[PDB]
Order: structure tokens, then C-alpha cells, then sequence
């Protein structure tokens, strides 16, 4: 999960967040994200995900 | 009555009969109240009313058509008569500008029967739980006409659905009523009309769209109106 509203959207109708970032506002950075990504990376190499999505507008 | 012991008593508009005492008030010749109303409001309301009652010897079941002018409900003929009412249901035009035509406000409507130990507490609890989301919806209204319905928290977001279920399942088309109107007429038991609201605010049938609960008679049509659309 990316950004406040969707974690506090998912914390409501439910769902399986494995990690988040928020709070970046009008100020994103690369070294936010690697966080996230690193934990869905990790994931995949040891097989635990198939496929990967990104979800934006 | 005082020989008899159950009778009926019906009377349309009982404004009509303070409105007469209105048109008259100033030629008997006495000042005029608030709003140009007879000073003896009071007595002349409470004489009438206060005539129908349940005696020893036998009671007396009634119902009465009590017009408010001009939509005031503040108005002296309807302030003062709500007094002398034992159930006072109230039909508002903004509930009929809709399209529910039992138009019956269910929040200014009340009973002074609506007690747990007098109608048994599971439909106390339904009524006053249909009361209170039907409240809690009325003051989200206004910042979803300001601000969208996207604004709402998930759960409030669910609030003003199933309320709006509530809001259309209150509506019944009355056999009377057919003549004007195609809908042929339905009558609910109250024992199905507990079952029914008691179960949307549950949550159980949500997935049905709103005009599935629009005009109908028990849940079951509801349901089955679901289908056609």
C-alpha cells in the first residue's frame, strides 16, 4: 500500500497488506519506495508471488 | 359507548371545526390571539377532545385528520392538538416530493406506545434502530450535497445505503389508492414488518438494489421485484 487514503481504505473492506508507505505528500522519492517494492520483490524470487501489478491513475 | 363498549370514531380535519371558531372569533367580539387566532384555542381544542375516551363502561377507538396550514407545524391549530394524541403520525411534503406515498415522516411520527414493555423489545429495538440510521443519515445529508458521496468513510458510505433501503421500504401502495395510481394495493403484518426492516438494517439484503424495497409489500416482494429489475 501507497498513500494514507488507501491504507485506511483497505484497513476497512479488508485485504492482505504485506507493507506501506505514506505521508510523502507532495514530496515522492525513490528511497520511499524501496521499501515496498524490495518486500514484493523478495516475494517473488522465493516464489511466493507470480505476477506483479502496479495500481495508479 | 355508554352502553356499547367498543366503537369507532372517525373525523376528517378537526382544523376545519378550530378554523369555523376562527372565522367567528372576531365577530363575537373578542381580541385575537397569536396569528389572529381565537384566545380560547386552548379550551375550545381541549372541550372536543377531551369528549373522546375510553370509559368503565365502554372505549373508544379513533382516528383524526388534524390539518397543518400552510405546512407550519408550528402553526397553534397543530402545536396545540399534538397534546391531545395518543399516536401522532406526520406526513411531510418533502417525503411525498419523493415519491414514498405512505409520506409518513418516521422521525416526527411517534406513538406514546412505542414502550418495550408494552410492545415487546424486538420491535422496540427495530423501531428505534430504523429511527436511528434514518437520523444518523439525515446529518451526513448535508456534506454529501456539499462535498459527494466519495467523501464518506466506508462504513457511513454503508449508512446512508441501507438507510435508503429503509427509506423505500416504508412506501406500500394502499388498496384505496389504486383508482388514481396503477399499482394495485398490499397489506403487511406486523409481524413481517418487523422481519423485514429488522432485517436490512442486519445487513442481509443489501446486495438488492434500492427499488427493490421501493412500493412493496413484505420483504419477499422485495426480493422477488429484484429480479424483473
Amino acid at each position: 500500500m501507497i498513500g494514507s487514503k488507501g491504507v485506511s481504505f483497505f484497513n476497512s473492506v479488508g485485504g492482505n497488506v504485506v507493507a506501506q508507505v505514506t505521508g510523502m505528500g507532495d514530496n515522492p522519492s525513490l528511497s520511499e519506495l524501496i521499501g515496498p517494492v524490495k518486500v514484493m520483490l523478495q516475494a517473488y524470487d522465493e516464489g511466493r508471488l507470480d505476477k506483479l501489478y502496479i495500481v495508479s491513475n | 359507548r355508554d352502553e356499547g363498549r367498543d366503537v369507532l370514531l372517525f373525523v376528517d380535519n378537526i382544523y376545519r371545526y378550530t378554523l369555523a371558531g376562527t372565522e367567528v372569533s372576531a365577530l363575537l367580539g373578542r381580541m385575537p390571539s397569536a396569528v389572529g387566532y381565537q384566545p380560547t384555542l386552548a379550551e375550545e381544542m381541549g372541550v372536543l377532545q377531551e369528549r373522546i375516551t375510553s370509559t368503565k363502561t365502554g372505549s373508544i377507538t379513533s382516528v383524526q385528520a388534524v390539518y397543518v396550514p400552510a405546512d407550519d407545524l408550528t402553526d397553534p391549530s397543530p402545536a396545540t392538538t399534538f397534546a391531545h394524541l395518543d399516536a401522532t403520525v406526520v406526513l411531510s411534503r418533502q417525503i411525498a416530493s419523493l415519491g414514498i406515498y405512505p409520506a409518513v415522516d418516521p422521525l416526527d411520527s411517534t406513538s406514546r406506545q412505542l414502550d418495550p414493555l408494552v410492545v415487546g423489545q424486538e420491535h422496540y429495538d427495530t423501531a428505534r434502530g430504523v429511527q436511528s440510521i434514518l437520523q444518523r443519515y439525515q446529518e451526513l445529508k448535508d456534506i454529501i450535497a456539499i462535498l459527494g458521496m466519495d467523501e464518506l468513510s466506508e462504513e457511513d458510505k454503508l449508512v446512508v445505503a441501507r438507510a435508503r433501503k429503509i427509506q423505500r421500504f416504508l412506501s406500500q401502495p394502499f388498496f384505496v389508492a389504486e383508482v388514481f395510481t396503477g399499482s394495485p394495493g398490499k397489506y403487511v403484518s406486523l409481524k413481517d414488518t418487523i422481519r423485514g426492516f429488522k432485517g436490512i438494517m442486519e445487513g442481509e439484503y443489501d446486495h438488492l438494489p434500492e427499488q427493490a424495497f421501493y412500493m412493496v409489500g413484505s420483504i419477499e416482494e422485495a426480493v422477488e421485484k429484484a429480479k424483473k429489475l
